[PDB]
DNA sequence: ACGTATGCTATAATGTGTGCAGTCTGACGCGG
DNA sequence: TCCGCGTCAGACTCGTAGGATTATAGCATACGTG
């Protein structure tokens, strides 16, 4: 997680799409103030986003479902 | 730039920047001196009849 | 702000007026005391806007209360100073003026369009001669120049009916009258008649320019400027210095030259002055305009104050010092610092020392941020002061943000990607950066006073990018070669060698230990040496069939040192690897083994631990540099004293007059050369095994523990080559001319050089260090050249869906296999099903990666030749597939889609050359028994009874029991074979023998020698001796030859006893061997000869260490595709050879193919010898002549996979000579890019037609729609392009101007009216956008679906 | 370079001919240059400055 | 042939009349009465005289070609106002014009920063006085030494020497070798970097918080006076235009807003901390 | 009134020239 | 169209150092704004 990012690349595949998924999640915790899934243990967003991907909690499909699940709650509610 | 066998006694073979201004810049030899016209000249012990 | 494309078109006088916000009509910059703009001047605020943010000049309207208010008095708007660099101006030119970029920038452009030369146009401009615009009376036709005499003749005689004028006015009217529609059709008609090469070229280029000009919407009148734009004043500044001085750009000065002369012309047109004066004024005006656009071009550049030339407009867009290279692709960057680096031997791989006061300033906005969070700072200027006072609790906050934050460390120069690596900063008190020893290799960073730039990744993406891609742990192997660049060096290797290496008995021999821990116990207890043979019990962990590790415990007889090293060794490798004495070469395999087996993590750890123990134990050894360590052999004074008398013997023979000066010069070099190797080997023979004095019972022989040897043997520093100078003999030095001194240096560095021995050492020293400075630029310029062409290549598709590739064989050159097939065909997707010898069962699939483990089964089955899916065989339009490239050698598995290869490839090729800056081949000895197998050989038996070879490229194979090539040699021309073709030889037998310092000319027939065209004085010379009178004849070449015997070819003609010619067996060729220049001949006219006798001996002086200095140019020329001055002839199409007609020896060839009825003729020189001898079954592209192969000749005939195989072999040959390791796929990248454009041959559905040369990807996309719709196919023929040209070919003009020739690129792109839609990296890095590759590949393609969705 | 006269030869201006073309040049302390040079056809030429 | 604009014009003047004493009078007498052809000739003829006068007036401001053009304009004004009836020659009268027109045109197009004649005229006498002094003092004269010989002001001499200070181009090599110019050093005055930009943004956002933390009528009256929230920076007396309409109550409420705000800066950690600034 | 600008003077005088000249490999573009 | 000669295009990457010019008459009414 701090030294290694190979365990994180194992899960997704593309070194490039890993940085994009990890960044988007890092930004949700940085701005939205979302909760970390893994014990943060005094690490910055960078590392935590990798840990969730490394262990297998964060994914392209996972984050897209979760997004519109909060946004569809708003749809039904407004009108 | 290359060291020329004339340098012997006149100019130092090992005194020059190692930069692009390498072979152009050169220090004068220890006992080297200027010729009355302009060239360089070096001291030499004359040998008379051996 | 967010766009799609950038367009370039010609600036119409009407268009220039759109940008201009006023007309500068005065040169007045500012008032002298009141530092303010002048009335309609060059800094006018009424034209270019206000000075400060929202302030008029006189001061009537202030700040945003008067948002967009225009003042009455001064007439100045109240907007931001923003507009002072945005708002432009113009000048109404009294008389029209010509653009230098559409006149001088060749092609003429203005002259190319008019079908008019340069001289003609210029003499019109400078008012030397008039030019006809249109003659009503057909007496005078258009574009006919009339001298000042000839204008007057037509005036009174004809007049009026003819309209002709002078100056830039005339040529504009000529451009304004010419019809692009009609003169396009006229040229097309003349093309149908009788077309040649030059005629059709000229016509087609004009045709396309004419059509391009109409479709670009440009009008040829805009080539002449009626309106001249003015640059915004802020972009040509008049700003004051701190010292009360001012400073102005040279543009302002050049502008004042234009406006003054233009206003003086307005004044003279008011006075109706005589034309003679008006002429000067118009010439001047043009001089000023041309000097403003591009100063140094038409004539002398207008020099200014400090006798230097004024910097013009074009100059700020031109080359290195232009905006592109200097202020756009290269940038000074914030959150950046540099400092002296020093060692960090305590750090782990993923760590680096960062000074506190450095990181303090670097992370300034991150302190202010974390401060407001804790509530210590309420505002930022409060946080600013908290940092300034350097109070204690601010250090702890700085320390907080930096944790889990990577920093980029760069070293100059940035050769390859590894020139930057990311680490986790460790704050250290001190002004020095501390760098990790193992990655020192990648940077080439020596702690001798190196500095490394620091950079802070700001964005979270940059923190992830730095940790993911640019982290030191994620970057192990080189991208160039699949090899670990983080290999321990110097002390590390020496320390391990010391440990593993063993010695006789010593303390505690043959003891018995529980584990490798008891070995550390006893050594550090002082009851065992690291060099004690011991039977220890170690438990090794071997991998099984699955992922599970099997444990095995056994007694290994190894040393105390070897046992201790096992502690560092991860569990998964066998113990047999550390059971040997470890060296640099052995250690490099340990890490590679560790990598291919366990993975990444285990290696990083292993690599570090190897380094740490290496340094530690190297220091424990006590390894020093005493002067008794530099042992001179026993008998040096015995070798030299009698090797001197050897040379003194020949010296007395020369003055007698037998051995010539040249023969003595070569003969004395051979004596010294033997003595030098004699001293070298006696030295190491006394130094390597100096330890012959041991114990136990009486004696034993052992490796020497001489400090210097251990330091060389281990592979830590220096080598056998360096020790030679230290203890042995310095060797023979080289003159600055290139000739080698007859007398070398006898002494060494221990003994001391005399005064001259040092003077001699200088010559070699200064020239070696001169090529370190000067020759580095050619190699660094190559890196630049390679990159530009390979910018666009990125992995796009996953699978190109192609079943093509190129076959690969094992590099077995010079007996010992140079490069095995396993390594060559490693990490490359195959294109064909490759099984074992017995064709009855498949072993490896088609579309599969070759892992080192799959390549191990290639060894069991002994693969012959393999079709690997290559880069050039890719069908992916705009990029390549991951299958075609294969593994990313840097990573260690299949390449990611989106990774930008082209740049990785270019770097890999240029990196070694840039950092990288005994020919007694008498006889081949075969080593294993075999049957002799020659190929491409045509020999003839001689008088002696020996198979003499009369063919240039003869190869010699060594066939084993089952029938496969083991060893391979190059047998040269006129070589004497021991045994002919098919005969058995034993091991250690001289199969071939020849003279190296000579190239003989050997006959094929017997009889007498005739002299033809060998006149004394014209073609040859003559020199005789004494008593008898033996004369030698020396053939003069065009250099030493007079104009009399230039077309005379000198040759030694063969004749019989009668005097007639002797036919060469089975050919109608009378025997005639043409002697080249400087050919020494011993036999004079009228001498009997047998077949196989040497007629003449051509000298082969070749004693210059090629190194990299004289080997990089050859690489460049290959890439740049520059045809040699003696290319070899090849057959075009297959069929029947039929020799035809001749012209004073100049041979033709009337080839009549079997299917092809129409003959084909091509001409051949006389002196050049062929390989085929007529009437033969030739195929497409057979070797007819010998010499260098032209790259264009290869692809033209033998297709893509032939030219790719050539460049790859040819390039690698030069790098293999140096021990530079590059995968062929990296060269294949550049090759692919060199095959970008292709000439079209055949009319298609699109308006392609003939003579057009379009990109290969675009024309193939048209063929996609054609095979679906039918219509007419567009047949083609791929062309090869040099690097410099392949870069300027890409549709992107931005990428082309950013490279070079920037003055031309822009003008051609302006006239074409081309719009660049951006694909390359250079293109998006300029505009400062997301790179359409790597991290940004996922983003750019998400914008491409915005375009696709409607 | 010391003023006076100096004899040189481009060991192959045109490696086409490969002819060693010999040339002379008078170098003054102040003044115009005076060069003499041969050509592929060994015709003596003078090029002031 | 000839492709230098210099030699071409210099050729065309070389094939133009060279007039006699009585010829000049014949043409000039018709030139005043407007013969058209006559004015062209006298001019064409004496272009040769303009070039000889421009051979001494070079290396001062413009080029030789620039001096001839403006020297020709002097010959033209000399032809526009010559007196043929006078027995004196033309070459004499025309020289006074050609020397004048050149000097004047150099005085304008020589300096980038347009220096009018008045400040320049005087500067010359100060410089030409420096000659006299320099030769007899053998020491380059000071601002005082020039002032003591003319008996004129000290600041005048000094300020006139300040305008003689010439320019260095921002595109001038530093060290006589491709390295860096003055533009790669000289900074931008107008825009100060983010740190100075964010100073004011953060300082002025902190004030927006401090005003909403004051009284409703205290932050109304205090803000609209200084022009912080309002549109125009009013005075104690001018706050009465809005709703205040008071002179005493406005001054007590302005200062009441500032006193409560001074305690807000003492507690947040500025006051004397931000006093140095 | 103060600052800038335009103007005239009259021996005769009538065609300029200046300034670095071991760079070099490679590549076209007009004539011949 | 092919071969000689002219002009014109490049020249590995980052750090540091320091300085200076000549001269344009002389005086009297004409042109622009508080
Ligand atoms: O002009 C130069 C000279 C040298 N260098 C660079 O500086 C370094 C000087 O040479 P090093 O001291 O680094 O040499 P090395 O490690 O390759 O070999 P040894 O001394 O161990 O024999 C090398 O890495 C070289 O690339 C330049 O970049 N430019
Ligand atoms: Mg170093
Ligand atoms: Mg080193
Ligand atoms: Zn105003």
């Amino acid at each position: 997680a701090r030294v290694t990012v190979q365990d994180a690349v194992e899960k997704i595949g593309n070194r490039f799409d890993l940085v994009l998924v990890a960044a988007r999640r890092a930004r949700q915790m940085q701005v939205g103030g979302k909760d970390p899934l893994v014990p943060e243990e005094n690490d910055k967003t960078t590392v935590i986003a990798l840990r969730e991907i490394e262990e297998g909690l964060i994914n392209n499909q996972i984050l897209d479902v979760r997004e519109r699940q909060e946004q569809q709650e708003q749809e039904a509610a407004e009108l | 730039r290359d060291v020329h066998p004339t340098h012997y006694g006149r100019v130092c073979p090992i005194e020059t920047p190692e930069g692009p201004n390498i072979g152009l810049i050169n220090s004068l030899s220890v006992y080297a001196q200027t010729n009355e016209y302009g060239f360089l000249e070096t001291p030499y012990r004359k040998v008379t009849d051996g | 702000e967010e766009f799609d494309a950038i367009k370039i078109a010609l600036a119409s006088p009407d268009m220039i007026r759109s940008w201009s916000f006023g007309e500068v009509k005065k040169p007045e910059t500012i008032n002298y005391r009141t530092f303010k703009p002048e009335r309609d001047g060059l800094f006018c605020a009424r034209i270019f806007g206000p000075v400060k943010d929202y302030e008029c000049l006189c001061g009537k309207y202030k700040r945003l209360k008067h948002r967009g208010v225009i003042c009455e008095k001064c007439g100045v708007e109240v907007t931001q100073t923003k507009v002072r660099r945005e708002r432009m101006g113009h000048i109404e030119l009294a008389s029209p003026t010509a653009h230098i970029w559409f006149l001088k920038s060749l092609p003429s452009r203005i002259g190319l369009l008019l079908d008019m030369p340069l001289r003609d146009i210029e003499r019109v401009l400078y008012f030397e001669s008039y030019v006809v615009i249109e003659g009503g009376m057909t007496n005078l036709e258009r574009q006919q120049i009339l001298t000042e005499e000839q204008y007057l003749d037509a005036l009174e005689e004809f007049g009026d009916e003819f309209d002709a004028k002078m100056g830039a006015e005339a040529i504009q009217a000529l451009l304004k009258s010419m019809d692009l529609e009609q003169e396009c059709e006229q040229l097309r008609e003349e093309l149908n008649e009788t077309n040649s090469e030059t005629k059709r070229k000229k016509l087609t280029k004009r045709i396309k320019l004419l059509e391009a000009f109409v479709q670009s919407g440009n009008k040829p009148e805009w080539m002449i400027l009626t309106v001249l734009p003015v640059l915004p004043p802020d972009l040509r500044p008049l700003v004051p210095l701190d010292g009360g001085r001012f400073a102005t750009s040279d543009l302002n000065d050049l502008y004042r030259r234009v406006i003054n002369r233009n206003n003086r012309l307005k004044r003279l047109l008011d006075l109706a002055a005589p034309d003679i004066i008006v002429r000067n004024e118009k010439r001047m005006l043009q001089e000023a305009v041309d000097a403003l656009l591009d100063n140094g071009r038409r004539g002398r550049a207008i020099t200014g104050s400090n006798k230097r030339p004024l910097k013009s407009l074009a100059d700020m867009i031109k080359g290195k010092q232009g905006r592109f290279r200097q202020n756009l692709l290269g940038k000074r960057v914030d959150y950046s610092g540099r400092s002296v680096i020093t060692v960090g031997p305590y750090l782990r791989l993923h760590q680096c020392g960062l000074p506190k006061k450095m990181a303090l300033e670097l992370f300034k906005p991150f302190i202010y941020g974390k401060l407001e969070l804790r509530g210590l700072a309420t505002t930022i200027k409060a946080a600013k002061k908290m940092v300034e006072r350097e109070e204690a609790v601010v250090w702890d906050i700085l320390d907080e943000v930096i944790r889990e934050h990577p920093v980029l460390l760069n070293r100059a120069p940035t050769l390859h990607r590894l020139g930057i690596q990311a680490f986790e900063p460790v704050l250290i008190e001190g002004k020095a950066i501390q760098l990790h020893p193992l990655v020192c290799a990648a940077y080439n960073a020596d702690f001798d006073g190196d500095q490394m730039a620091v950079h802070v990744p700001l964005t979270l993406e940059a923190q992830l990018e730095a940790r993911a891609l640019m982290m030191s742990t994620n970057n192990i192997l080189s991208p160039a070669n699949g090899e670990p660049i983080i290999v321990p060096s110097q002390d590390v290797v020496l320390g391990l060698y010391y440990m593993t290496r063993d010695c006789v008995n010593a303390k505690g021999e043959g003891m018995v230990l529980t584990g490798p821990k008891e070995a550390e116990r006893l050594y550090r207890s002082g009851l065992a040496s690291l060099h004690a043979r011991v039977k220890v019990r170690i438990t090794e962990y071997e991998k099984d069939a699955n992922g599970e590790l099997v444990a095995k415990t056994s007694l290994k007889d190894t040393t105390v040192g070897r046992a201790i090293l096992w502690m560092i060794v991860p569990k998964g490798l066998p113990y047999s690897i550390v059971n040997q004495a470890l060296g640099k070469k052995a250690i490099s395999k340990m890490l590679n083994t560790c990598y291919r087996i366990l993975g990444l993590k285990p290696t990083v750890i292993f690599a570090d631990q190897i380094m740490y123990t290496g340094f530690a134990y190297a220091a424990r050894s006590g390894a020093s540099v005493g002067i008794d360590d530099m042992v001179i052999p026993e008998k040096k004074h015995e070798i030299i004293s009698e090797a001197e008398a050897e040379v003194a013997e020949i010296q007395e023979q020369f003055q007698s007059g037998l051995v010539t000066a040249g023969e003595r010069y070569n003969k004395v070099i051979d004596i010294w050369a033997a003595a030098n190797d004699r001293v070298s080997k006696a030295m190491m023979d006394n130094l390597q095994t100096e330890t012959v004095i041991n114990r136990d019972g009486q004696e034993e022989k052992q490796v020497s523990f001489n400090s210097i040897y251990m330091m060389a043997d281990s592979g830590a520093r220096g080598s056998a080559a360096q020790i030679r100078q230290l203890a042995g003999m310095r060797g023979l030095m080289a003159k600055p001319d290139g000739s080698i001194i007859e007398t070398p240096i006898t002494a060494n560095f221990r003994e001391g050089l005399n005064v001259l021995q040092y003077f001699i050492s200088t010559h070699g020293a200064r020239k070696g260090l001169a090529d370190t400075a000067l020759k580095t630029a050619n190699s660094g310029y190559l890196t630049r050249r390679l990159v530009d062409v390979a910018q666009d290549l990125v992995v796009t598709e996953d699978d190109c869906g192609t079943h093509e590739g190129i076959m690969m064989t094992p590099v077995i050159e010079g007996g010992d296999v140079k490069e095995p097939l396993r390594d060559r065909v490693l990490g490359r997707v195959t294109a064909e099903d490759v099984l074992k010898p017995g064709t009855a069962d498949i072993l490896v699939p088609r579309n599969t990666l070759l892992h080192e483990q799959w390549c191990d089964l290639l060894e069991e089955n002994s693969v012959d030749a393999v079709k690997v899916r290559s880069v050039v065989s890719c069908d992916t339009d705009f990029g390549v597939c991951a299958h075609c490239y294969g593994r990313d050698l840097a990573r260690g598995h299949i390449i990611n889609k989106g990774e930008a290869i082209g740049v990785i490839a270019a770097q890999s090729i240029g990196e070694p050359g840039t950092q990288l800056t005994a020919a007694a081949e008498s006889s081949i000895q075969v080593k294993n028994k075999g049957s002799i197998k020659l190929s491409n050989v045509k020999s003839v038996v001689n008088s002696s009874g020996k198979l003499v070879i009369t063919s240039r490229n003869t190869e010699l194979k060594l066939i084993d029991e089952f029938g496969r090539t083991k060893e391979s040699y190059k047998v040269p021309y006129g070589a004497v074979l021991a045994k002919g073709d098919g005969e058995q030889v034993a091991g250690g037998e001289t199969v071939a023998n020849w003279d190296p310092h000579t190239m003989p000319v050997i006959t094929e027939v017997s009889g007498f020698v005739r002299f033809t065209d060998m006149i004394d004085g014209q073609t040859i010379t003559r020199q005789t001796d004494e008593l008898t009178g033996l004369s030698s004849l020396v053939v003069l070449d065009s250099a030493e030859r007079t104009a009399g015997g230039k077309d005379l070819r000198p040759a030694l003609k063969i004749v019989d006893a009668q005097g007639n010619d002797v036919l060469i067996p089975g050919t109608d060729m009378p025997a005639q061997y043409f002697l080249p220049g400087k050919a020494i001949v011993q036999l004079e006219d009228g001498v009997q000869i047998s077949s196989g006798d040497t007629l003449a001996r051509i000298p082969q002086e070749s004693g210059g260490t090629k190194d990299i200095t004289g080997g990089l140019p050859r690489v460049a020329d290959l890439f740049e595709a520059r045809r040699p001055k003696e290319p070899a002839i090849l057959a075009e199409i297959s069929g029947i050879v039929s020799f035809g007609k001749e012209t004073k020896g100049k041979r033709r060839l009337v080839i009549t193919p079997v299917d092809g009825s129409d003959p084909y003729e091509e001409m051949i020189p006389k002196w050049r010898q062929l390989n085929v001898f007529e009437g033969e079954r030739v195929e497409r592209g057979d070797v007819i002549s010998d010499g260098p192969e032209a790259p264009h000749d290869i692809l033209r005939l033998r297709g893509v996979h032939a030219v790719t195989r050539y460049i790859v072999n040819e390039v690698q040959d030069v790098y293999r000579l140096q021990g530079v390791k590059i995968n062929d796929k990296h060269i294949e990248v550049i090759v692919r890019q060199m095959l970008r454009k292709a000439t079209i041959v055949n009319a298609g559905s699109s308006d392609f037609l003939e003579g057009e040369q379009v990109e290969y990807s675009r024309v193939k996309i048209a063929n996609r729609e054609l095979e679906a719709n039918g219509k007419v196919g567009a047949t083609y023929s791929r062309d090869l392009l040099g690097i410099t040209k392949a870069s300027l070919a890409t549709e992107s003009f931005i990428s082309a101007a950013s490279f070079q020739e920037t003055t031309r690129v822009l003008t051609e792109a302006a006239v074409a009216g081309k719009r660049d839609e951006l694909r390359g990296l250079k293109e998006n890095v300029i505009v400062g956008r997301l790179i359409p590759a790597g991290t940004g590949y996922a983003y750019h393609q998400d914008r491409m679906r915005r375009r696709a969705a409607g | 370079r010391s003023p006076g006269v100096f004899f040189d030869s481009d060991k192959g201006k045109t490696h086409s001919s490969g002819k060693v073309l010999y040339n002379a040049r008078i170098i003054p302390y102040r003044g115009s240059w005076l060069d003499f040079e041969f050509d592929p056809k060994d015709n003596l030429f003078v090029r002031i400055d | 042939r000839v492709l230098d604009a210099t030699q071409l014009y210099l050729g065309e003047i070389g094939y133009s009349p060279l007039l006699t004493a009585e010829e000049e009078v014949y043409f000039a007498r018709r030139a005043l009465r407007g013969d058209v052809a006559s004015r062209r000739r006298m001019i064409e003829s004496n272009l040769r005289l303009v070039v000889k006068i421009a051979r001494r007036y070079g290396n001062r401001g413009l080029a030789l070609l620039d001096l001839i053009e403006e020297g020709n304009l002097g010959l033209i004004r000399a032809v526009e106002k010559f007196d043929p009836e006078r027995g004196f020659r033309f070459s004499t009268y025309a020289t006074w014009w050609i020397r004048q027109t050149i000097e004047r045109a150099i005085m304008n197009q020589t300096r980038t920063i347009r220096l009018p004649i008045h400040i320049v005229k005087e500067l010359n006498v100060y410089l030409r006085t420096a000659r006299e002094l320099s030769h007899k003092l053998d020491h380059e004269p000071s601002a005082e030494e020039i002032a003591e010989q003319l008996d004129k002001p000290v600041d005048d001499v000094s300020r006139m020497l300040r305008l003689n200070e010439r320019i260095t181009s921002v595109d001038t090599p530093l060290g006589g070798d491709s390295e860096k110019a003055l533009l790669d050093i000289l900074a931008d005055e107008k825009e100060n970097g983010p740190e100075d930009t964010t100073q004011d943004d953060d300082m002025k956002q902190s004030i927006v918080k401090w005003l909403f933390e004051l009284n409703a009528k205290q932050r109304e009256v205090l803000a609209r006076r200084f022009g912080l929230l309002g549109y125009e920076a009013a005075t104690l007396e001018d706050v009465g235009r809005e709703i205040g309409l008071t002179r005493e109550r406005v001054r007590q409420i302005q200062v009441e807003g500032l006193r409560r705000l001074r305690e807000i800066l003492q507690t947040q950690g500025l006051n004397i901390e931000a006093l140095f600034l």
